[PDB]
RNA sequence: CUUUAAAUCCUUUAACGAGGAUCCAUUGGAGGGCAAGUCUGGUGCCAGCAGCCGCGGUAAUUCCAGCUCCAAUAGCGUAUA
RNA sequence: CGGGAAACCAAAGUCUUUGGGUUCCGGGGGGAGUAUGGUUGCAAAGCUGAAACUUAAAGGAAUUUGGCGAAGGGCACCACC
């Protein structure tokens, strides 16, 4: 607890998790070239509700 | 799946002696099947569903909530319909408004932008609809304008065939079903103006109930 | 249930004058006549009344309002009264609830 | 309160100032 | 319209132009009552120095105490609070320092759940708070 | 080499000049308006987010961090007329 | 007939198919018919009439469960005589 006027005591208790080594995003014309491949090339027909994204299920 | 037409019209449609449903829409015959739209309109007549807004009727113990479903039926060359239908789920309040939007399908005619070129693209007059306190208004546009309007407007007038279009709304417009109501007021007064276009004393056909009443009288009662 | 005790920069205090709009001002013990606030977990489930003892919280950046965490009942403000983190000059004046 | 005693009041008010301010000179 | 004839437009005019003044939001920026009680002068940013560390609270609804500081300003002296804006940035502000203040962007009205604030810290001792807070900047001494 | 008062800048042109081509693209945001996770950990009407509705009460699709995704792109966010 | 958000209206109709003539008057709610100035009156008071500040609502029409120390009909020894 401490205080209930304890100034940035969630941005200072949190767990610190470092960041991770990951591969360069391309960037410029060829991620539209990704992009457009992604959604108008491997589009598959399903039926009833396309899932997004970022849908995690 | 199979048809047992009640009406005599349903049984006339059936039994393949009428032609199109454009003499059914010039003798202004009501249409209480809505199945047989899906005998003369095939794959083309495509419907997208507009709002599902929820009312509720307050009761002895909470509120009994109800769903009511907007949609927009109609072929991308012609016709195009607008049907509600409010029940207790969704999937039936659904299947009841494209069923209600099926049977209410009306025509459209088009017109063109001074020189008459090729085929028609645009509204062929200054139309308005008016219901509750939405008015809309449809306004001829040259070729290659495009459909100018809120999202609404913009999609019926796609189904509806509709190419190039001014609108111009007013009024309480974020209530869906009073502007979906009125824009499609709009597109169905379209017939209903008179113009020197077509000023030429018309000749009366038969009917068609008068025309085959000898195949009803030998099918059925 | 538990002892709760004050902290570096927790302490102590005793209602003196009932007030509006959900504040109160309350008799620290330090000399200092401060302006508390009641906690939001505490705006309809317990009530404070008035010369009751009860933990406060304290600003490192000023003292003019503070605020209230809990209250304490009878029995536990004698314990903590024989403990010796209260003064024994102060008065509990034997706070409860009646019947 | 309604419409009718808060203009009587503010008339009451309104007197008591002028009376004040007349006798401020 | 109402005086509808050839040789009336000094009549409409007029008309428009008092039903014109008698407005709130074109009113507001053509007297100069407005721009004087502003404190900021007509100016989009301010500049000010530190005097306390203040804290004021929500209103009804929601509950937590926002934390704020009362600043007065450099150019004409008045004295204004100002809303410190992200977390835990109470502790790179101390008294009598300089800070650039400028609005929330409702246009000198009260936004959100904080009652009598126009004002938040965009900069303070000359340095950004985002460069702060991200580990970008530091404080010099 | 060219330019120019003389340079510098651009163009031409020798020699060197990249593989995870470390020669590393940021700014906002992910409940609705409004494009885009009912993902995983921490706090528990506190800290804070939030232009507006509203989100936080010890299972937060809105806080603080990680992964993924979305909008524009050498540009993006905020305040005032 | 027609109009309107509806209650309703033979005018509140002939209005996106928007123009017969003409006067007064309102731009979210509060502050506020308030302060000051002028003016009128013996007086009480009348006419003209702001701003600072504060708020995301304040409002108009209508339908079912809400309660009436509202009305009209029926029922109960968990009501009464």
């Amino acid at each position: 607890h401490g205080s209930l006027a304890r100034v940035g005591k969630v941005r200072g208790q949190t767990l610190k998790v470092a960041k991770q080594e990951k591969k360069k995003k391309r960037t410029g014309r060829a991620k539209r070239r990704m992009q457009y491949n992604r959604r108008f090339v491997n589009v598959v027909p399903t039926f009833g509700k396309k899932k997004g994204p970022n849908a995690n299920s | 799946k199979e048809w047992l037409p009640v009406t005599k019209l349903g049984r006339l449609v059936k039994d393949m002696k009428i032609k199109s449903l454009e003499e059914i829409y010039l003798f202004s015959l009501p249409i209480k099947e809505s199945e047989i739209i899906d005998f003369f309109l095939g794959a083309s007549l495509k419907d997208e569903v507009l709002k599902i807004m929820p009312v509720q009727k307050q009761t002895r113990a909470g509120q009994r909530t109800r769903f009511k479903a907007f949609v927009a039926i109609g072929d991308y060359n012609g016709h195009v319909g607008l049907g509600v239908k409010c029940s207790k789920e969704v999937a039936t309040a659904i299947r009841g408004a494209i069923i209600l939007a099926k049977l209410s399908i009306v025509p459209v005619r088009r017109g063109y932008w001074g020189n008459k070129i090729g085929k028609p693209h645009t509204v062929p007059c200054k139309v308005t609809g008016r219901c509750g306190s939405v008015l809309v208004r449809l306004i001829p546009a040259p070729r290659g304008t495009g459909i100018v309007s809120a999202p609404v407007p913009k999609k019926l007038l796609m189904m509806a065939g509709i190419d190039d279009c001014y609108t111009s709304a007013r009024g309480c417009t974020a209530t869906l079903g009073n502007f979906a109501k009125a824009t499609f007021d709009a597109i169905s007064k379209t017939y209903s103006y008179l113009t020197p276009d077509l000023w030429k004393e018309t000749v009366f056909t038969k009917s068609p109930y008068q025309e085959f009443t000898d195949h009803l009288v030998k099918t059925h009662t | 249930r538990e002892l709760v005790f004050k902290e570096d920069g927790q302490e102590y205090a005793q209602v003196i004058k009932m007030l509006g709009n959900g504040r109160l001002e309350a008799m620290c013990f330090d000399g200092v006549k401060r302006l508390c606030h009641i906690r939001g977990k505490l705006r309809k489930k317990v009530w404070i009344n008035t010369s009751d003892i009860i933990l406060v919280g304290l600003r490192d950046y000023q003292d003019n309002k503070a605020d209230v965490i809990l209250k304490y009942n009878a029995d536990e403000a004698r314990s903590l009264k024989a403990y010796g983190e209260l003064p024994e000059h102060a008065k509990i004046n034997e706070t409860d609830t009646f019947g | 309160m309604r419409a009718k005693w808060r203009k009587k009041r503010m008339r009451r008010l309104k007197r008591k100032r002028r009376k004040m301010r007349q006798r401020s000179k | 319209g109402k005086c509808r004839g050839l040789r009336t437009a000094r009549k409409l005019r007029s008309h428009r132009r008092d039903q014109k003044w008698h407005d709130k939001q074109y009113k507001k920026a053509h007297l100069g009552t407005a721009l004087k009680a502003n404190p900021f002068g007509g100016a989009s940013h301010a500049k000010g120095i530190v005097l306390e560390k203040v804290g004021v609270e929500a209103k009804q609804p929601n509950s937590a105490i926002r934390k704020c500081v009362r600043v007065q300003l450099i150019k004409n002296g008045k004295k204004i609070t100002a809303f410190v804006p992200n977390d835990g940035c109470l502790n790179f502000i101390e008294e009598n320092d300089e800070v650039l203040v400028a609005g929330f962007g409702r246009k000198g009205h009260a936004v959100g759940d904080i009652p009598g604030v126009r004002f938040k810290v965009v900069k303070v001792a000359n340095v950004s708070l985002l460069a702060l807070y991200k580990g970008k900047k530091e404080r010099p001494r």
